[PDB]
């Protein structure tokens, strides 16, 4: 099928990104590491679709701007994490 | 909008973010508005005086980031096969979009994060989360037309939303499970129309807007505090708590009219079996509301006696009393409303 | 394309985000189709736009042609692996570079 | 041809990335992949302008998280996994073998490279990225860029307020 | 800036005298190829259902 | 590209050979428990280097991520000046650089650009 | 024909590689002689004939000297970091404009930005891999350098780019045919050299090495093989960045001989400055980039956006 | 005063903003001058542009000398 | 997409004498060549834009190539030596085949062609301008508007709106 010969690989890569975002690693940063991994794969598919259009790749910039802000915001929340808990370990948070 | 000029901004940018989503004529445009909305809420939500608040700022962020990420994943996939923002005949690719949106709003199967982040929010924060943040997600689900997936969330929402709430004593955590149930009614109202949903949402926000103030004005966070709460006229305290009954949708009060119009339309559309599970499950929701009214309906209590006085903010209380008055006598104004016909 | 319920002035902001109307092989194909959606509305348009949607999708998505192409290649390989072809004459003469 | 080998490597590096635990091991895996994805994207496009931008953008994020990794997760451990090295090396050669015996006219992506375009296409004889990036700064889509600007500036107000610089440095107490 | 533009326009003007020539050539060979492909398709798949 | 990748590999091979010569050409002597000890001015070290190293430019560190992503939006300017509407291009570009300056001066005046103190 | 074409491209890169690798050896001698004459010293004068074979006389030692295997270092990372430091130094040369084509490189200006940023990881990884207190301080002193110069670097490149119309470096030749952009861009030339120093981590911005603050910075735990490549990779950066100053502000007549008389002179300037200025203070640089340079660079984008617009109307 | 303090403390932002202010001014001259010449209609066109004698655009052909 | 019923011209018709003349040789005569075959070029290029069917412009294309081949026969007859020197220079002077380098040899040719055929080199920007012609094809594309008589009708503003019968008609007329 068309979807299997052309769009399978990025999707299989995407789900592997999510399975990193949920696996049990001690440090919160392990979530941030896997966060921009997924974003890297989202860019890849979005770039497939935008190129089916002849001239629409400019929207890649729009996507990248929101990619950094969620990473940048994701990093700020970690900073605020440290200065109330002292450490970023997942097991240090109240389970609720 | 409580402390500094900065809080004023984040509130507005939240409004802009939500509006961009619900006014967008394409999935990609809609997704952008969600990102705008995301960072407008977190700074409002994070305060370092509380060890709990920063934890709340986390669980929301990880959940919402995943939701928008998976949401964008499917939207790209959706128009990779159809080449349109719309799918002619709904299929799996459209289901995936629905799953993300439900998690974005904390519907039943993916609600877990939602109560578990309510421990560390101020009351004014919970209102923004409970009411406004549910606009953009639920409003996009109106575009998608999958029945069984949406139908399953309703059945689980009313059930999990009710049974879970019986065991809580923290009002903030209790209202979360209460809000999950009202969310179930919306999604049921969303497979039939939107004008009902728009009406029903406005009333739901109205009641929650009221109950939040009463706790917010008197800083109550636990059931025991209700019994210890001091009021000059036990008649006054008795009447303030009569808003819970409206939140329970009892017909003598305004809070039933929303439930009522959702049944006159679901029944018109032959969804009889759904209403049985929903309306029946609402009783359990009505139950723990009465557990709160134990502190009002009985009206002579053993209370601590180092308080003789009520210290309350005027403007909040001034607006709260006005809102409460309609919440008890708002039924006879159904004549005026012309949005149901 | 989706229809916002709100349709406040904000929709003007993001309306023209992604389109096919800028120098595209399918610019005319989509304008007809989407026009027909505007004439009949969205829900009824999905039942009157059978040709326009299929043509537009076969102009952008191109699945209909790519999925012809593999049938030719696979059927070329199937013949050879069955011995029906030969190694010397496996492919036809290539096109000229200065073409297409 | 290298496109298929790029497919193999991006798959291979993703398998191991699922198994990294040490944050820097994750980072090295991610950095390597950011190279390949950047390379791969430019194959199926009229220019590599976006690969340059994407590469530049992520490298900014690469440095910053090392600074925080070296402050938060400084003391952690690696473990060479003989299961992993064999598994990746086993499939990697296996995948590389296929790419040599693949009908790699069929595997090529249908997206039109610049040369894949016709000779008659008059719009393909301008500067490499003129038209594509054009309407990023023309009516009406320009307002989207403007909307980002506030969004980025408003973000810049969010970090300082979340961060609360004055109440000290950051240490992994 | 004038001199660079002067030179550029001269280079571009040379294209417009050559560009029509190539298009004439390509069409007369683009068409010829299409016949061969329409004929290769016939032979390749005689026995397909 | 494909030319550059080949030379990229060829260079990497060449530079790799250089130490592979150095590793053999290097004089070889028995390694001592002290020869491989770290250098910290001749006195044994108190603290591993893998302890948490405090940070003071964390705030700038985040601002650096942002400011780059606006470099993605100024760079295309030149390329599309001959091809764009001059009012839209002129107006938008200016209100792009004013926004950046205003943001910078705002934080500079608020003292966020200064390090943690 | 075409098959032959890429063969020549290989030869050019190899020819450019060996020539650059040789020059950085002789640059190090030049650094010692010139820095030995600004100081009233004589400089290397004995070895061989008049000191010319001095740098070769040192390349012998740094390779007949044993590798160091630090006890507490992740050896594989510690062992590989020198390779990529040298590779990235040589690799960035493939974009240097030639009228006798070597590589097309439309968007060559960006390719500069990508490659130069990569040079920080090699320092960064080497310092952390060494697992010594000083080495780590050197690495994190280098990263903070990037946070400063990186953003201002792009903006200042953008100003030059507006003048030429494209990111292809070849166009610098045509526009610098009557005069030199140095005249139009005098403060940027002066600023650009300042940022160029940060790129190569030189005095007054010598923080990665950090000599006399850190014992030897991130190099403190390297020896014969690894340290040599770190050194060569350092001076390859100077040589290129000096050339990149000659193509931007000084004519860019790559095929003329004088261009190489100019190239060495800017190399002399880099040594000249090292013998004049004391090192900045680790924070004063980061404040300098954000407080002054970034604001400065943005101000002229308006000046050149207006000037290009005004010039566009006339032409 | 104010002018003095900045001119003494941060002279670059004053000089830099002085040229920045120059950009806006002579950008406002050039942009107005551009539509004072009808520069949208450019005598040299990218690509091979051919009009019919009856097309409305055929009237607006900018007639120049070289 | 091509099927049997789609009509492509037979192979013999597409055959026609071709230039087969390298790039540098073409760029040499560009300015003098352009002034001659402009009538054919514009006629050919005009149809190709309005009408995007390659087989439709088949007749015009043969005119364009014939004019090009016609021009070089003249050059072959007279300035053969000069043209080769100009082309050789233009080819071997830079990697772009820019005119800015070979101005000298160019002059030699321009004087040969203006002494043998009294032609003039057009100004540098002559061919970059918009070229308006008298369409000999005489079939400018038509204009039409689609018609949907079955469109979803709406309530027209002229429609009168009397009071509702018994009002809301809800439950107890409220
Ligand atoms: C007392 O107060 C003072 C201080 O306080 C302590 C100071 O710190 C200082 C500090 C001084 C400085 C920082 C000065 C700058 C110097 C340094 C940072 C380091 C010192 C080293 C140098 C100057 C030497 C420069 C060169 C290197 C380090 C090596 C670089 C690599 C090189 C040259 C190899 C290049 C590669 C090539 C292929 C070139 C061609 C061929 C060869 C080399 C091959 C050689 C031989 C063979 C292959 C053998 C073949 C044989 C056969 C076939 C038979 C001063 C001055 C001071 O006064
Ligand atoms: C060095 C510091 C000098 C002393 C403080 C600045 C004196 C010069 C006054 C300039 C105008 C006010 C700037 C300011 O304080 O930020 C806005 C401060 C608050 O700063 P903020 O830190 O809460 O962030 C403001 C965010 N926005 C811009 C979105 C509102 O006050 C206001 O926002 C409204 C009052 C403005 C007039 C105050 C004088
Ligand atoms: C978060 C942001 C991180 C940004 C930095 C990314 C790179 C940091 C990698 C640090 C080394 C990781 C490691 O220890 O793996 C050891 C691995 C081996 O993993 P290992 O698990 O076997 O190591 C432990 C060994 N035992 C079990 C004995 C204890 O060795 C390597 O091959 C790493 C090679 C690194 C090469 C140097 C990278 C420089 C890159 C420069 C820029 C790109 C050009
Ligand atoms: C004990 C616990 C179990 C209680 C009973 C649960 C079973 C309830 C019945 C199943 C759900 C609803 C069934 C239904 O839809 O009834 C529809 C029936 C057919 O009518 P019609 O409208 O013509 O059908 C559509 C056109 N063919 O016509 C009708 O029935 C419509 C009239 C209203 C039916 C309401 C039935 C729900 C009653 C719930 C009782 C809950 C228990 C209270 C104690
Ligand atoms: C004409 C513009 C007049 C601007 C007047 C600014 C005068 C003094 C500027 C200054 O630097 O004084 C110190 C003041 C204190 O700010 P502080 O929080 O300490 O941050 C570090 C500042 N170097 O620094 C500041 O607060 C602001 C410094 C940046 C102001 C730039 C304004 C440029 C406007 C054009
Ligand atoms: C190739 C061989 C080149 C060297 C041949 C030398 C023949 C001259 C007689 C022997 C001799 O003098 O060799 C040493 C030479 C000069 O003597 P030197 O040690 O430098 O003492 C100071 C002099 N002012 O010093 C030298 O010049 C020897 C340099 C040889 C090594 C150069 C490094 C590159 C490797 C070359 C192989
Ligand atoms: C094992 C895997 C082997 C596969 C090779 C992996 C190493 C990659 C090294 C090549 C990187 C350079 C590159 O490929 O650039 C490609 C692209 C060029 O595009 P363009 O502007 O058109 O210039 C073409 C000039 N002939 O420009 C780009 O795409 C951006 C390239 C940025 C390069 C950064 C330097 C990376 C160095 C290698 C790190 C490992
Ligand atoms: C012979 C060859 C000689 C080669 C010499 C090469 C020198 C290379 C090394 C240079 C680096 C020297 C050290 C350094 O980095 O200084 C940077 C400079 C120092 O100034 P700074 O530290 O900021 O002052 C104290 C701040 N508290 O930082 C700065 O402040 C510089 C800022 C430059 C701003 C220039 C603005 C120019 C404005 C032009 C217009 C001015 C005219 C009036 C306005 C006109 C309006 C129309």
């Amino acid at each position: 099928m068309i979807m299997i010969l052309y769009w399978s690989l990025p999707m299989i890569l995407f789900i592997l990104g999510l399975f990193c975002f949920v696996s049990n690693r001690k440090h919160l940063l392990s979530m941030l590491l896997s966060l921009e991994f997924i974003v890297l794969m989202l860019f890849f598919m979005l770039f497939i679709y935008l190129n089916m259009l002849n001239y629409e790749s400019y929207f890649s910039m729009m996507f990248l701007t929101f990619s950094v802000c969620e990473g940048a915001l994701g990093l700020s929340i970690l900073v605020s994490m440290i200065r109330t808990h002292g450490n970023d370990y997942f097991q240090s948070f109240s389970i609720m | 909008m409580f402390n500094n000029s900065s809080k004023i901004l984040f509130i507005t940018i939240m409004i802009i973010g939500t509006l961009i989503t619900v006014t967008s004529n394409s999935w990609l445009g809609a997704w952008m508005g969600l990102e705008i909305n995301l960072l407008s809420f977190i700074p409002l939500l994070s305060d370092n005086n509380n060890l709990m608040s920063t934890e709340a700022s986390l669980k929301y962020f990880l959940t919402q980031v995943l939701a928008s990420t998976v949401l964008l994943f499917s939207s790209i996939l959706l128009m990779l096969k159809n080449n349109m923002n719309n799918e002619i005949n709904e299929s799996f690719t459209s289901m995936i979009i629905m799953s993300a949106l439900l998690l974005k709003s904390g519907a039943a199967p993916f609600h877990f994060w939602f109560p578990n982040m309510m421990e560390g929010l101020t009351w004014m924060n919970a209102l923004m989360l409970m009411t406004w943040q549910k606009i953009a997600p639920l409003m996009l689900i109106s575009y998608l037309n999958i029945k069984y997936l949406l139908l399953i969330s309703v059945i689980l929402s009313v059930i999990i939303g009710a049974i879970g709430g019986l065991n809580q004593t923290s009002l903030r955590k209790l209202m979360a499970f209460s809000s999950i149930n009202h969310l179930g009614w919306m999604l049921s109202s969303l497979m039939i129309s939107e004008s009902i949903w728009l009406i029903y949402f406005f009333f739901y926000s109205f009641l929650s807007f009221v109950l939040t103030f009463m706790f917010n004005i008197f800083k109550l966070f636990h059931l025991n505090q209700l019994f210890s709460w001091f009021v000059n006229s036990k008649i006054l305290k008795f009447t303030l708590f009569m808003n819970f009954l409206s939140l329970g949708g009892l017909p003598p009060f305004l809070g039933f009219l929303p439930k009522w119009l959702v049944i006159q339309q679901l029944t018109l559309c032959n969804q009889y079996f759904m209403l049985t599970l929903m309306m029946m499950s609402t009783l359990i929701t009505l139950f723990f509301y009465l557990r709160i009214c134990y502190s009002a309906f009985m009206m002579n209590y053993f209370e601590n006696n180092w308080i003789m006085k009520m210290n309350m903010n005027s403007i909040n209380y001034n607006m709260y009393m006005i809102m409460t008055f309609f919440s008890i006598f708002g039924l006879f104004l159904i004549s005026l409303f012309y949005f149901m016909f | 394309s989706l229809t916002p319920f709100l349709r406040l002035p904000l929709t003007d902001l993001t309306g023209c985000l992604i389109n096919h109307q800028t120098y595209d092989k399918c610019g005319k194909f989509e304008m007809k189709m989407m026009e027909c959606f505007e004439a009949y509305g969205l829900e009824r348009g999905k039942r009157e736009c059978a040709d326009l949607i299929s043509d537009f999708q076969e102009c952008v998505g191109m699945q209909k042609q790519l999925m012809r192409f593999h049938a030719m290649r696979n059927e070329r390989y199937k013949q050879w692996l069955k011995g029906e072809r030969k190694g010397q004459e496996f492919f036809a003469d290539p096109p000229r570079v200065d073409a297409y | 041809m290298i496109q298929l080998m790029l497919y193999s490597l991006i798959i291979t590096t993703s398998i191991i990335f699922l198994n990294m635990i040490h944050p820097l091991a994750l980072g090295l895996t991610l950095l390597i992949q950011t190279i390949f994805v950047c390379l791969l994207t430019g194959l199926m496009t009229k220019s590599f302008w976006y690969s340059y931008i994407l590469f530049l953008i992520f490298l900014g994020g690469m440095l910053v998280l090392f600074i925080y990794v070296t402050s938060l997760a400084s003391n952690e451990m690696f473990n060479l996994s003989m299961k992993l090295t064999l598994f990746s090396s086993l499939i990697l050669i296996f995948m590389l073998i296929l790419s040599f015996i693949m009908d790699k006219t069929s595997s090529s992506l249908f997206l039109m490279n610049n040369d894949m375009q016709s000779i008659i296409n008059m719009n393909s004889y301008f500067m490499e990225n003129s038209l594509s990036l054009n309407k990023l700064y023309n009516f009406p889509t320009n307002f989207i860029t403007i909307l980002l600007m506030n969004y980025l500036l408003i973000t810049l107000i969010v970090i300082v307020k979340i961060t609360k610089l004055f109440k000290g440095p950051i240490r992994m107490m | 800036a004038k001199k660079v533009k002067r030179d550029e326009i001269e280079m571009r003007s040379a294209q417009n005298v050559i560009f029509p020539i190539l298009v004439a050539e390509r069409d007369r060979e683009f068409l010829r190829q299409l016949r061969r492909n329409r004929d290769e398709e016939a032979e390749l798949m005689k026995n397909v259902p | 590209m494909f030319s550059i990748i080949f030379i990229a590999l060829l260079i990497l091979l060449i530079t790799t050979i250089v130490m592979f010569l150095a590793s053999i050409l290097s004089k070889k002597a028995l390694i001592d428990r002290e020869k491989s000890s770290p250098f910290e001015c001749g006195f044994d070290p108190k603290s591993s280097s893998r302890l948490p190293f405090s940070l003071r430019f964390f705030l700038i560190t985040i601002i650096f991520l942002i400011f780059d992503v606006e470099i993605a939006l100024i760079l295309p300017m030149i390329i599309i000046m001959k091809y764009s509407n001059i009012m839209i291009w002129t107006i938008t570009s200016i209100i792009f650089i004013l926004i950046l300056l205003i943001g910078l001066y705002h934080e500079w005046n608020q003292g966020m650009l200064n390090w943690s103190n | 024909m075409f098959y032959m074409e890429f063969i020549l491209s290989l030869i050019g890169s190899l020819l450019l590689i060996i020539c650059v690798l040789v020059s950085v050896a002789f640059l190090t001698l030049l650094e010692r002689k010139v820095l030995g004459y600004i100081q009233i010293r004589k400089g290397p004068n004995k070895v061989g004939l008049m000191g010319i074979p001095q740098p070769f006389c040192d390349a012998i030692k740094l390779f007949t000297k044993e590798q160091t295997y630090p006890l507490l270092s992740n050896y594989l990372s510690y062992y590989i970091s020198p390779i990529f430091s040298l590779f990235l130094s040589l690799f960035v040369w493939m974009c240097m404009p030639f009228f006798v084509k070597l590589y097309s490189f439309n968007l060559g200006g960006l390719f500069f930005l990508c490659c130069t940023s990569l040079g920080v990881y090699t320092v960064m990884v080497a310092g952390w891999s060494s697992n010594s207190n000083y080495a780590l301080l050197g690495g994190l002193r280098a990263v903070a350098q990037t946070i400063s110069y990186e953003v201002s670097l792009a903006l200042i490149l953008l100003s030059f780019i507006f003048l030429i119309g494209s990111y292809n470096m070849i166009y610098f030749f045509f526009y610098q045919v009557y005069m030199w952009f140095l005249i139009i861009l005098f403060p940027m030339a002066l600023v650009w050299v300042s940022i160029s120093l940060a790129e190569t981590n030189r005095t007054p911005f010598d923080f990665a090495e950090g000599e006399s603050e850190l014992v030897s910075g991130f190099n403190v735990e390297y020896s014969s093989g690894g340290f040599a490549l770190i050194f060569m990779a350092e001076y390859a950066s100077i040589l290129f960045m000096s050339m990149l100053f000659c193509v931007i502000f000084l004519g860019c007549d790559v095929f003329n001989l004088l261009f190489y008389m100019k190239l060495t002179f800017i190399s002399f300037v880099f040594i000249w400055v090292r013998g004049t200025l004391p090192r900045f203070r680790y924070d004063k640089l980061m404040y300098l980039a954000w407080k002054c340079f970034l604001s400065f660079s943005l101000n002229y984008l308006l000046f050149f956006i207006g000037f290009k617009i005004l010039l566009f109307s006339l032409l | 005063s104010l002018l003095k303090r900045a001119w003494n403390e941060i002279p670059d932002i004053v000089g830099g903003s002085a040229l920045a202010l120059a950009g806006i001014v002579m950008a406002t001259i050039g942009v107005a001058n551009y539509y004072a010449k009808d520069g949208d209609n450019r005598r040299y066109k990218l690509g091979y542009v051919v009009y019919r004698h009856d097309d409305p655009r055929a009237l607006k052909v900018r007639n120049d000398e070289d | 997409v091509i099927t049997n019923n789609t009509t492509l011209p037979e192979e013999s018709e597409l055959n026609v004498q071709e230039l087969n003349l390298s790039s540098a040789a073409l760029r040499a005569g560009a300015f003098h060549l352009g002034k001659q075959c402009e009538q054919a070029n514009n006629e050919f290029m005009l149809c190709r834009q309005e009408l995007d069917d390659p087989r439709a412009c088949l007749a015009e294309g043969k005119a364009v190539t014939s004019c090009a081949l016609d021009f070089f026969r003249k050059v072959k007859k007279t300035c053969h030596e000069e043209f080769t020197q100009y082309a050789t220079c233009l080819d071997k002077s830079s990697g772009t085949m820019a005119f800015s380098h070979c101005r000298k040899t160019q002059g030699v040719f321009d004087k040969c062609i203006k002494d043998n055929f009294d032609w003039d080199r057009p100004s540098y920007g002559y061919f970059s301008r918009a070229k308006v012609i008298q369409s000999a094809r005489e079939a400018p594309k038509k204009e039409e508007k689609v018609s949907y008589p079955d469109a979803t009708p709406g309530l027209p503003e002229d429609y009168p709106k009397p009071p509702a019968k018994y009002g809301s008609r809800f439950h107890w007329l409220e």
